[PDB]
């Protein structure tokens, strides 16, 4: 009896995301200098903001 | 000390109901229809309409 919260465009947003080819590198850096921590995230919200 | 189920004016299958709605109109409606008293004079205000 689920109602679904996502529609159609989202998915297809998040699926133009996965076939990026320009998809920019320099993000990574910034997921590798997280790598799952709060506090880091908390310290590092204005770059993944900009 | 802050609820008892038996002891309640809506008791759990009427949550089970709301749980489980599709938010609309109709939902509405079916919620305002549980609320009625099932009674016998309220069969007779049932049996008019």
């Amino acid at each position: 009896s689920l109602a679904h919260v996502v529609d159609q465009a989202v998915i297809e947003t998040v699926q133009d995301t996965a076939y990026d080819t320009a998809y920019p590198a320099f993000f990574y850096v910034v997921e590798a200098m997280i790598h799952g921590f709060e506090e880091k995230f908390v310290m590092n919200v204005p770059l993944v903001s900009l | 000390q802050l609820f008892a189920e038996y002891r309640e004016w809506h008791r759990s299958p009427m949550g089970k109901y709301a749980a489980e709605c599709l938010p609309s109109l109709v939902s509405i409606s079916g919620m305002t229809a549980m609320h009625i008293k099932m009674s016998p004079m309220a069969y007779i205000a049932q049996a008019k309409l």
